[PDB]
DNA sequence: TCCCAGCTCCCTGCTGGCTCCGAGTGGGTTCTGCCGCTCTC
RNA sequence: AGAGGGAACCCACU
DNA sequence: GAGAGCGGCGGAGCCAGCAGGGAGCTGGGA
């Protein structure tokens, strides 16, 4: 119930650290899975002309 | 306590082959040539120099 | 530094009186360890005289920050005499353990701040690592699961429903 | 050579045994269900 | 001549095995067998 | 007058 | 005997493989 401005009270704060966990979490996974999917694509269409 | 466990096993085990193998003939062995240092600490040196937590011979 | 000082204290002298007595025969001979010493830190120079080794001497000329450790072993004979000797090699010494500096076993144990300075240490330096090789290195903690207790999980694919392990 | 001595008929499948371990992990190290050909200090060879 | 019971053969379902898992880059460290026993000066 | 190796592991950057 | 050199000591998803289960023909007897 409390802006940046005013300050996140305690609990507050620590809730905003485990929802941005989750972000830095999905940053950190999606990028292998990601870079997988475009090599295979790429392998595979490579020579269309 | 981890480490030190398995190697004062491997010393016990250094040590009754020595003596087993000095018996085998019939003489009485001597326990400071039984006893070899280099297992305990070249083995304490060498998990706590390059992290690998374990033997020498089982790096993976 | 209480981990540390934990071991040195109990968890050394508790494995090798843990371990179980050496039987071996023709004449029956028994091998028993009774107490472990651990004595200060020290260096064995060529000569072979001991000294005590700095910390920040051990850093300079890339040695191990170790202390010796010594045992006591009982050796009893039997060779069907029907009688026994009992032998005691006192403080036979079995290998060099590496000591947690600012710990209680090492040199700079209790030492003011002028102390400190005389011996070319920082007096703000936290300790708690160890020197090998002159290389400072740190024994990073690792979680594990709790033993001795009983846990029920839930599999996805299993053959079997409900699983409770210890 | 021993084939010229003869031997006792299994050693000779000892060795080729060996020997086939010998030149199929030179080719693949990769072999399941097998042991790895180790030269030194824990660290398995790399084959072809 | 013809009706059954037994053998043959193809499909279906299941289990075990094998291969894969982002692109670059800058530092650091340890390790490169060892005990031994015949052999040689 | 072009020396001059390698593997493993850890930390870090975008 | 010292010096020494070599001899020995995790998860996910396509294929192979087997196993069990019906059609279907064939010899024996109605």
């Amino acid at each position: 119930e409390n802006s940046y401005l005013a300050g996140l009270t305690p609990t507050e704060f620590f809730f905003h650290a485990m929802g941005g966990r989750e972000g830095l979490i999905d940053t950190a996974v999606k990028t292998a899975e990601t870079g997988y999917i475009q090599r295979r694509l790429i392998k595979s269409m490579e020579s269309v002309m | 306590a981890f480490l030190f466990r398995g190697m004062f096993k491997n010393l016990l085990k250094e040590v009754r082959i020595y003596a087993q193998k000095f018996i085998d003939r019939g003489k009485d062995f001597n326990l400071e040539l039984a006893i070899k240092t280099r297992i305990i600490s070249d083995g304490l040196k060498y998990s706590l120099a390059t992290g690998n937590w374990g033997d020498q011979k089982k790096a993976h | 530094l209480d981990s540390f000082d934990e071991f040195i204290q109990m968890s050394v002298q508790r494995i090798v009186e843990d371990a179980p007595p050496i039987d071996l025969q023709p004449p029956r001979y028994l091998l028993k360890f009774e107490q472990i010493y651990l004595s200060k830190p020290t260096h064995w120079e060529r000569d072979g005289a001991p000294s005590p080794m700095m910390p920040n001497e051990a850093r300079l000329r890339n040695l191990t920050y170790s202390a010796p450790l010594y045992v006591d072993i009982t050796k009893t004979v039997i060779k069907e005499g029907e009688e026994q000797l009992q032998t005691q090699h006192q403080k036979t010494f079995i290998g060099k353990i590496p000591i947690m500096l600012r710990s209680t076993y090492c040199l700079l144990n209790g030492l003011t701040d002028r102390d400190l300075c005389e011996l070319n240490e920082c007096p703000l330096d936290p300790g708690g690592y160890f020197i090998i090789n002159g290389s400072e290195k740190v024994l990073i903690a690792q979680e594990k699961m709790a033993t001795n207790t009983v846990y029920v999980f839930a599999k996805k694919d299993s053959k079997y429903a409900y699983t409770g392990e210890c | 050579r021993n084939e010229q001595n003869g031997a006792a008929a299994h050693v000779i499948a000892e060795d080729v045994k060996l020997l086939q371990f010998h030149v199929a992990t030179m080719v693949d190290n990769e072999l399941p269900g097998l042991p790895r050909a180790m030269q030194k200090s824990g660290r398995p060879l790399k084959s072809l």
